């Protein structure tokens, strides 16, 4: 299949435009995965397909890129996702990761503890989150916890032009996060081909604008997401994992400028929208 | 990793402890992070990105380091680790025990390959 070759499947605009009622999801998140190649961890495969998908988007890639990775630790005590990010990102990109529990990492810095304790003055070019809480005994409402911190972190600490990829599932999601997706030049819900039988997806926001481009209702969009997953079964595929020749993120040398609010006009928003500009300071990073 | 890590962490000589543990029939440390790669790399031992050739696997460095995995001091002069933040290439025949491989082997200082494996020097 043509779809089988892709690193995964993005939620079609047709489904984003709906106003669906919230239903239960007909998918299970755990299963014996027949597509993961031998000796490869699910999360290496998953993050590899995520990065392959991010390669198709207009990500800003400054010369001195700043990337922060939340929920980077596993119960294995290692950081498979971080290792993939380090493989993907330009050499000497600042990569900081974080998790509630202790783990060993290939990141430049590793912060242990609840994400809410993570403080930094500096802004970031890319935010990746794999945060998830097993914890849904009754209703499926918008979840707070780390999502509340994440929305604040994006609003305060993501550079204009920056991008995000945040893991969600049927039950692990947040209405304000979805709303915030409308503050990006483009957004989608992306399902990796290696984990396609799960309700997991990454909410990807490309090129942050710091203001609404469209009005997203979070409860409605999650219902739209569930409806799409319920009505479009995706067969597991690891096809994309067998050609790694073009994997690393392209070195774009994206301009970084510190501009005042009043300097950010029409032509600047246009550059931001096209993945051609990052707006933030270039001070020393302290996390 | 279930016993092996503590066993070595609470030994006077953690590397010797791992060897003894293996000699007694214990399973090598698991969950070393194997990368997806082209297998058309330089074949050097420790690199900035995955550089496996056709005879090697590439692993995330920190996950293949005994001292990182046991959360103990490195024996290096200060506290520096040669593996963490980098990728280590390991002969496919030896890929079952990446931590053991790095403990038992040494990188040639001229060609940058593993002595007794990829290194062909005089
Ligand atoms: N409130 C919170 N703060 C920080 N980390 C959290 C959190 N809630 C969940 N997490 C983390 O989210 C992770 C889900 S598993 C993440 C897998 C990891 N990305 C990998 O590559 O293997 C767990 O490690 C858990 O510690
Ligand atoms: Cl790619
Ligand atoms: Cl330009
Ligand atoms: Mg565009
Ligand atoms: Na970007
Ligand atoms: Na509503
Ligand atoms: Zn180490
Ligand atoms: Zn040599």
């Amino acid at each position: 299949a043509s779809q089988a070759w892709q690193p995964g499947v993005a939620m079609p605009n047709l489904y984003k435009m709906q106003r669906m009622l919230l239903e239960k999801c007909d998918l299970q998140n755990y299963g014996e995965n027949a597509v993961i190649p031998k000796g490869i961890m699910m999360n290496v495969a998953k993050y590899t397909q995520l990065c392959q998908y991010l390669n198709t988007l207009t990500l800003a890639v400054p010369y001195n890129m700043r990337v922060i990775h939340f929920g980077a630790g596993s119960d294995k005590g290692v950081a498979p996702g971080t290792a993939v990010l380090r493989q993907w990102l330009p050499t000497g990109t600042l990569l900081v990761d974080s998790d509630l529990n202790d783990f060993v990492s290939d990141a430049d810095s590793t912060l242990i503890g609840d994400c809410a304790t993570v403080h930094t003055a500096n802004k970031w070019d890319l935010i990746i989150s794999d945060m998830y809480d097993p914890r849904v005994t009754k209703e499926n409402d918008s979840k707070e916890g780390f999502f509340t911190y994440l929305c604040g972190f994006i609003k305060q600490k993501l550079a204009l032009g920056g991008s995000i990829a945040v893991k969600i599932t049927e039950h692990s999601w947040n209405a304000d996060l979805y709303k915030l997706m409308g503050h990006f030049s483009w957004w989608t819900a992306f399902v990796t081909n290696v984990n396609a039988s799960s309700s997991e997806a990454f909410l990807i926001g490309a090129n942050y604008l710091g203001k609404p481009k469209e009005q997203i209702d979070g409860y409605t969009m999650h219902a739209n997401y569930i409806f799409w997953r319920n009505t479009n079964p995706i067969q597991l595929s690891s096809y994309s994992l067998f050609d790694m020749s073009k994997f690393p993120l392209k070195l774009r040398g994206t301009a970084v400028m510190s501009l005042k609010e009043n300097q950010i006009n029409d032509m600047i928003y246009s550059l931001l929208e096209k993945g051609r500009l990052i707006i933030r300071e270039n001070n020393r990073v302290v996390v | 990793n279930s016993t092996v890590l503590s066993f070595c962490a609470f030994a006077v000589d953690p590397a010797k402890a791992y060897k003894d543990y293996l000699a007694s029939g214990g399973q090598p440390i698991t969950n070393c992070v194997k990368m997806l790669c082209t297998h058309t790399g330089t074949g050097q031992a420790i690199t900035v990105t995955p550089e496996a050739n056709m005879d090697q696997e590439s692993f995330g460095g920190a996950s293949c380091c005994l001292y990182c995995r046991c959360h103990i001091d490195h024996p290096n002069p200060k506290g520096f680790c040669d593996l963490k933040g980098k990728y280590v290439q390991i002969p496919t025949t030896c890929a079952n025990d990446p931590v053991g491989f790095t403990l038992r082997n040494t990188v040639c200082t001229v060609c940058g390959m593993w002595k007794g494996y990829g290194c062909s020097c005089d």
